[PDB]
């Protein structure tokens, strides 16, 4: 029974309830994430829905989950909000245990233990498909410190090098949006339009993920993280940045 | 026949006090900043001072192994009721009234009593104006409820009386650690000390570390 | 193993039985809605179990501390079970710990009960219950009021909208609410909206129940600002009810 | 050490109790107008010798913090746990005191060593009924004691028991049945800094137990 | 190890044998209850049916389970005989251990855990159903007092605002029954006729539930429950009431 | 119990929640493995496309990884399955040798292998597939010409010696073995055997969708590991380049 | 007879001193190269110094049987925490807080406590610079911090002073070997090295054998 | 009670160790064994088959478990091999602990619990169908001493009285083969001929079951076993026979 200073091991071994243990439900989101020199961003959608219905607008799916990363999760909606919390503790509880936060590599791993232990509860639809975005201050380099991880349901986990990636029910039209608005990237603020740009692209041709609402003032949610840390970026800064987009499509 | 409790229970008790007398001392006061954490403690990689939540910082005197072993229990304590609730929702008291009940459980029922004497401090909440809180809990599972300061390990009265004395309701931080030291050098330098405090100012994790050339800045 | 304070937790482990894991009698409409300084939640008070009527006294919409009610729709039984169970646990945290949940707690605390039962759910014993509630510890008096919703896997929402409802006639709830919003401008004026959303209700699904005059049976609700939370009486409801009534006529 | 027989550890056990008591913090409960008060001297600001259990059941302590936290918890556990299974007025401060009792009882002859406490279960009647308040008291042994007026527990005893006798009024009003407590506190040897207090209101519809704490309780002292 | 001072909570623990809970039975029964001034009685009929044969004809379905209750069950036989039986002592049980009586909502508390925890049972058939009427001494008005509780089969309880309830297969006819005759109800001996009333007009229009049987002289049987404790009705005077009805039909 | 000195057990008997035995009451997968014996030597390698039904979910994946000094494992199959297996079979390798002193015997390292494949048979026939290909060299052996194994795993843990020369694994396997059958006889020694490899794994994509062949536009190729006497080497990128387009100019 | 908690502590702690007073000597040390492993063994087959992870050495003194124990352990709580994160995330550090925490244990809950006193030394990884470090944790379970190096088994205080006048912070492994082995004679094949290398790029222990470590003396 | 059984014992302590699975491979074989006067022979194919696809063309098949007894297994390829290896060490692992081996028919009946004890996994395909061939140093006659034992998938074994048997895809024509051929064994060169010839009719008409491969070498191996104890017939001695049959043949 060897300690792994684990908060959700220590919660299976005496509190089981606690955890998303799992034996139609608010879905659809579209998560994009990508790197930038010296830089990643992350960005989601506000929207939920249950079938054809929007139950929600306000949505929140991206957290900052310590100083350096920030998750977002795409699926059903409860299961994502519980899995940014849950990993959120268990790596600020290492760090409190050995008093030092754990290697990028080690909270990746940490993250598709997590992942895969749903696989069975997925398959019911309580999936949670989750991407990961951090800035490696060990990494011998600022500039390409960045770091995007996605997973696939079983907890297999890729490290992308092509500077981009999505997740969720939009996910090919954000990807495919990057794809050609990627070479416009040199700085923070380059990356945040055409993430957010992707964003609107996805929300274009998929009902499920929402796009700028103008008429509420509601904004798909970003964080941006350099060498300084992870910042979550202001609802205002969003706003002038769909405009802009908005804006240049008419 | 079974055997003499009270015979068993001064023998026990004063194993326990042994041990934390021969032990490192450490200190815990109040102050503007919040509170202050002053141990001697030679060692680099080993800490007497740790962190248990936002507000909640721990100290301990006496045998490493147990009470490090107690500040993880803590720290899975309180990490666990601020998920099944909401971090707002664990506090100070609680997990002193936790420690209570281990250290008094293991007292009574293990091979051994814990050789160790603890503190759990806690300052208020970003933006909060509360007085901040002393909790000293013994190794028969005792606790207290101190005002101003904690003093525990090795001898604490001439450590004690010395603060009883020179105590200040809302010292600066410098000036809080140089009377810090004071008790302490005169209970019994940058290389000896292991100093930490609980920020009030910080917005969320208030425990932070103050380490070499800040110390030393810090100390004079 | 680690204690939580939690009475839900201590039952399973001692009192197993005690917990609750067709068709049934089932079928309600919930609304809740902000005003300035305040929160308002009323329910129906029809049962029924296929197209027959099975009660039109039920309640729905319970007091479950001094700063919170809970609203309860799906399997009349399972939600009832909820709203007993509910309160003791949070009556149960503060005497243990001397001090009340935090609103998040609260809302963390039912979304585990809610999630733990999404097995039960699927089989039809379905709960699906509003909050509304009044933070203490709310910077702003005027935006204490809160209004918290739950799906069946226990994911939770706060309204920023300002109104929800649950239930059967939930859909005709919330498009009533969205146009009479605007005017709300205090507790009365709150009050007569949810009234009348649950009456917009009742008229379009069989399975809610409007005001009956004859037996003077009214939709039950509970008003909570800063004074903690309480019941409205009934001949309130009643008069606000005849106001819409006559108002339609 | 040497093994004694078991009459020899009745002894020791019950000694080893007797001394962490009369070692502790004191407590007074007494009847009143308003129903029942508690007065207990803590300088303690966090730290509570006195709880609320049920609707109209109160707790009162004195002895080890951690042991009577911890009967203090089981004892709210068996009560909610009893009003969940029946209905809230079947629970009753006969049912709870018998409860403490049983579990003292068995910790006394089962544990390594005994719990060092001393305990009052007290219980006002229900919103609108006319019933005579109950104290009960429970030793360390596990015995229990039926108390007509008031119940004293900690320390030193008898000067605080004798005075209260002296002193005790039947229908004394709040103010001066809180008077009339710190005084017979103050024979074991107090203000809103190291006063405890907290009343069972009959009046109130509901939950009875309510603090009185700062301002509020200055007042009442003088 | 929290004493419940249960019965039942005993017998899960010790001798899980005698509880009900298993796994064409014999089943079919029509119940009415209803409150008169200072007064509740309740009536049950005597027929058992197998499919369309005929099991039983002298079946009792209503028994006085403690001075101021009786129940009346509907559903398969065996297993209403059974509940009755067990929910008497467990009611006499927690009176000789506490040297006191449950409280009116205690004690139908008690009985929604027996019948919820039957669930699972019901869903295969095992289906008992019962209805629960008694006098509340506590209760702050006499005339009021009685009460009278149904139960689904989730354990979902009722105290009746109305009046009057039925249950069983024949359930809806002595219920639209009642609601014409119960402005006649201002007694016992006026609330008793408009039961046994309500009761053949269920045996009138439902074959599983039977009415009286003059050729072997078997009636329904009634209990009555004022502020003097619950009586069994005597046969005769309920023969004399069903002789009444019947001659005032033709 | 019986200690094996096995870290596997110990995951087991302790942290069950690690192993990677993820049964239950479309995920990516989709590789080609290649191997061969040279004398003195052996080769592997493995394409670099990973596929969720028609899409291509991944262009970099590496599948064949040096698993201790003399030993490197491909495996095929389902993508997050055979990388959680290639780390974790490299742990119980290395477990082994510190707790007693002296690395596993070839044979000892090939039955550890298949005990891993046998216990996941389960989750297997559930679509968590990961077939392994086992490339080493046996310092024990007699002779060091011969030294160089390769061993296959069928989906119940059978396991198989190649004495052909050549195997490989995968959707792209039948294709990759018959190119090799043609080419095997040109093989003298490790580069000639390394460019073997690679033009069966060229072969493979060609007839293949789910294999993927040498990226020119990105610069992603195959990788390979090459294991002597002298121990186990990634090969460096820029030889395979270099390879890749010999193959590809010599196809044109 | 029978014993009081004092006295058992004593009879204990005894005990297990006398146990480690009584066994071979080992040393360890910081050097230039990282840091370096001396026993006195003359067993061929039975280690005293061992490798428990990448970076992470370990040395002991005592019973035998009873420290194979706790390397063996030593090593399986290793392999466990690098494989549930990742291989960086394992420290010498926590390797020795670990056996603080058992020695600890076994000490009050066993009906004899462990004979051995034991060494986790910690190097840098490639590349990085970062001064060694040494954790010697008794059988009582108490842990120190040791700056340039350690001490365990049989007679120490001669072994510890020869080595207090003699040592070096950036001797060669030659030379720290030479100094170590004069302190190992004076507290007194049949000799047992190893090494932590920092150079190595993910292994750094090496055992220095034969021919090899003839030359370098 | 201890058996002295290295199965049984692996059963309690290693469960993981064992082949026997719960909760397509390769497969196919021939083998075949007869008894000739004061000896026994056993030979098999060397073909294995995944569907129509020949999966291995080297595979051994025949084991000498021990000094006077060897086993041939058919059924899938990686089970049989399992089971092979453990016989031999469940033999050895008596003899070493009681310092006597195993008597013939003790050594039969562990055999037939290893099968017996797979037969859920024989459902599921991981099927092993064992023959067992050994001489009997204890048995009365010499002439008389070889023995041949066939198991069902059940565990059920048999002892065969006919002289001869067959086990695998092809057995069928292997049988038939031997039943025309047996009269011309009288001694262990005519019996290894006929156990060849048995061997090359079955691969002639089962594709599942190899031939003798003339172009790469590789022949059927063949174990005999007489009072001197077991032992590996030689390629070239096979290769010569398979020559005389094939050129025979044409």
């Amino acid at each position: 029974a060897v300690d792994l200073s684990s908060f959700t091991d220590f919660l299976r071994r005496q509190a089981p309830e606690l955890l998303p243990a799992s034996i139609q439900l608010p879905h659809g989101a579209t998560i994009v994430a990508l790197k930038y020199p010296g830089g990643v961003v992350m960005a989601g959608d506000r929207r939920s829905t249950q079938g054809n219905m929007i139950s929600g607008r306000d949505v929140r799916k991206v957290y900052i989950t310590d100083d350096y990363t920030a998750t977002g999760i795409a699926g059903t909606a409860a299961v994502a909000v519980e899995f940014a919390r849950l990993y959120a503790v268990e790596l600020e509880h290492y760090e409190k245990l050995e008093g030092v936060p754990l290697t990028f590599a080690g909270k990746i791993n940490r993250l598709a233990i997590m992942v895969r232990g749903n696989l069975a509860a997925a398959m019911q639809g309580l999936l949670a498909l989750p991407l990961l975005a951090g800035y490696d201050i060990h990494a011998s380099d600022p500039q390409s410190a960045g770091r995007i991880v996605s997973f696939d349901a079983a907890g297999g986990w890729n490290i992308e090098e092509e500077g981009y990636q999505a997740v969720g029910s939009g996910s090919l039209f954000a990807k495919s949006s990057m794809k050609k608005l990627y070479s416009q990237v040199t700085d923070g603020d380059s990356g945040l339009r055409v993430a957010v740009e992707a964003l609107y692209d996805a929300a274009d041709d998929d009902s499920a993920t929402g796009g700028p609402d103008l008429v509420r003032g509601i904004f798909p949610t970003a964080v941006i993280i350099d060498a300084d840390g992870a910042v979550d970026v202001p609802e205002s800064r969003i706003a002038e940045l769909a405009r802009a987009i908005i804006e240049s499509r008419s | 026949y079974f055997i003499s409790p009270e015979q068993a229970m001064r023998e026990r008790s004063e194993l326990a006090r042994k041990g934390i007398a021969r032990a490192k001392s450490v200190v815990a006061l109040a102050y503007a900043g919040g509170v202050l954490f002053v141990a001697e403690n030679p060692s680099r990689s080993l800490q007497k001072i740790s962190e248990l939540y936002d507000r909640v910082g721990f100290a301990a005197a006496g045998k490493f192994n147990e009470f490090d072993n107690l500040r993880r229990g803590g720290i899975q304590f309180a990490d666990t009721r601020g998920y099944a609730y909401d971090r707002r929702d664990v506090t100070g008291r609680q997990l002193a009234n936790v420690y209570a009940q281990t250290l008094g459980t293991i007292f009574t029922e293990q091979a051994k009593p814990y050789e160790v004497e603890l503190c759990v401090a806690e300052v208020a909440h970003y933006g909060e104006t509360k007085r901040p809180e002393l909790y000293r809990i013994t190794y028969d599972g005792s606790i207290a409820d101190e005002p101003h300061f904690v003093v525990m390990g090795g001898t604490t009265e001439p450590i004690a009386n010395a603060l009883k004395e020179s105590y200040a309701e809302n010292a600066s931080l410098t000036d809080a650690l140089r009377i810090a030291v004071a008790a302490l050098r005169a209970g019994s330098g940058v290389a000896s000390l292991e100093v930490a405090v609980l920020d009030a100012n910080r917005p969320r994790r208030a425990f932070r570390r103050i380490t070499g050339s800040a110390l030393q800045a810090l100390l004079v």
